[PDB]
């Protein structure tokens, strides 16, 4: 929404509650900025 | 789950680019 | 007036920084992370407990007999 | 009641940094011991 | 050598394996078979087609190769085996 | 070029060796057009993946870690 | 433990050892509800989903606070899994020699 399609974008699963959550903090002044982390362990 | 990281990254070599599509052909 | 001889109050001792070291090396925490005590606090101040010391407090309990905790001095 | 923040401060700076060997525990004990000296003469 | 009672803590589960580890390692297993994972077990002979029992009685005989790395608090890692050759 | 990342092992691909199965997975994942930076090359030589892999929650694949040839 | 005992029943001794030392774990005596242990977790979402407010989402948002979410309670909230009993052990698997 922010970045148009120069960014690239993951895919979460997530509860949807959350993702309400998430929007309706966003109606708000509150940004939330979900900070992405690898599925595997890595290491 | 597909974490790419380049370490010690060589040349492409024009001159073996053939030997190496050769020796992939051949796998 | 002394407290300590209270029966509620464990027995308080202040360790060396040698046998701190190895306690908060064998354990793998920083020395903040242990549960910590107030310098101001009157079993610190009985025993001239220091900022930024361990306490080692010996409680009476029924499992062990005696029980060993590690306390951190903090500033007020 | 600034005092009792920075000796709180300084004493986990000396903690960081025996944690990280940089010098042995006699040096830090001498550190601890005049810290506390000298901020607790000001109290 | 923290305490007395915590090296009495550390040798006991060395050679030991708690019942979480085994369920994850029952869950893993089962999710594995489910998928299409051949058991190591033999098939046939067994009274339940379920995929958890086979899971279950493939940890019981040690068969499935699988090596749980524990870290400790301290940095300390251990690798405990199931093969139990 | 030397590229180390984690390649996912199915749970049917089990028993066979880890080596063909891992440099099978990455020619399916990396035959064409690469990644978008480091070039888009299609060509890909071989791969040497470590024997212990990890398992997560929700997976039954093992996933290994894995340094393979690029054609950049 | 007086106060178990005088009901009659009984509960083990650990556990309110365990009470009594997360009340006394910051140098006094602690409340365990939203002044105190539970006031302190580190953490946003918790304490929003401890007590219905508003204020503490708008707290961290204005201090610019970030979640680490090294809890349960909102790792439960989004999805991914705890740390505690089965989220403790991590395995790992050579599927060659099988
Ligand atoms: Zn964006």
């Amino acid at each position: 929404p922010v970045h148009g399609d120069k960014s690239v974008l993951h895919p979460v699963t997530v509860s949807y509650a959350f993702k309400l959550l998430i929007q309706e903090l966003m109606s708000m002044v509150i940004s939330p900025r979900l900070i992405l982390g690898e599925k595997v362990n890595l290491g | 789950s597909y974490s790419l990281k380049t370490i010690e990254e060589h040349f492409v070599p024009y001159s073996i680019a053939k030997k190496y599509i050769k020796e992939l052909i051949d796998t | 007036i002394d407290i300590s001889n209270h029966e509620l109050v464990p027995k308080h001792e202040i360790l060396q920084l040698e046998e701190a070291y190895k306690l908060v090396k064998e354990l793998g925490i920083k020395p903040e992370q242990l549960p910590w005590i107030r310098a101001s606090d009157p079993v610190a101040k009985s025993i001239g407990a220091k900022p930024g010391d361990i306490i080692k407090i010996t409680r009476k309990s029924p499992f062990t007999g005696e029980s060993v905790t590690y306390r951190y001095v903090i500033t007020g | 009641t600034i005092s009792d923040i920075e000796m709180l401060l300084k004493d986990t700076e000396i903690w960081d940094k025996l944690l990280r060997n940089e010098l042995s525990i006699e040096e830090a004990k001498k550190m601890f011991d005049d810290v506390a000296r000298s901020y607790s003469k000001a109290d | 050598t923290i305490d007395k009672i915590n090296e009495i803590f550390k040798e006991n589960w060395k050679n030991k394996l708690t019942k979480y580890e085994i369920a994850r390692i029952i869950s893993a297993r089962a999710l594995q078979l489910s998928m299409g994972a051949l058991p190591l077990i033999d098939t046939s002979n067994l009274k339940s087609d379920d995929v958890i029992s086979i899971a279950e009685e493939e940890l019981k005989r040690g068969v499935l190769p699988i090596t749980i790395r524990r870290i400790y608090p301290n940095g300390q890692v251990e690798l405990i085996s199931v093969r139990k050759i | 070029v030397r590229a180390k990342g984690i390649v996912r092992i199915p749970p049917e691909y089990f028993g066979q060796s880890v080596d063909e199965i891992a440099i099978k997975i990455l020619r399916q994942e990396y035959q064409e057009k690469l990644i978008k930076d480091i070039g888009v090359v299609l060509g890909i030589v071989n791969a040497k993946a470590s024997e212990e892999g990890f398992i997560i929650f929700g997976d039954g694949a093992t996933y290994h870690e894995v340094e393979f040839d690029m054609l950049v | 433990k007086k106060v178990l005992e005088e009901q009659g029943l009984d509960v083990d001794m650990r556990h309110i050892v365990l009470v009594s030392d997360i009340m006394t774990r910051t140098g006094d005596i602690r409340q365990i509800g939203r002044h105190g242990v539970t006031g302190e977790k580190s953490s946003v979402l918790a304490r929003a989903a401890f007590e219905v407010t508003v204020k503490h989402l708008l707290d961290a948002a204005a201090r610019g606070e970030r979640e680490e979410f090294k809890g349960v309670i909102e790792n439960i909230i989004i999805g991914q899994p705890i740390r505690l009993g089965t989220g403790i052990v991590e395995l790992t698997m050579k599927p060659n020699m099988r």
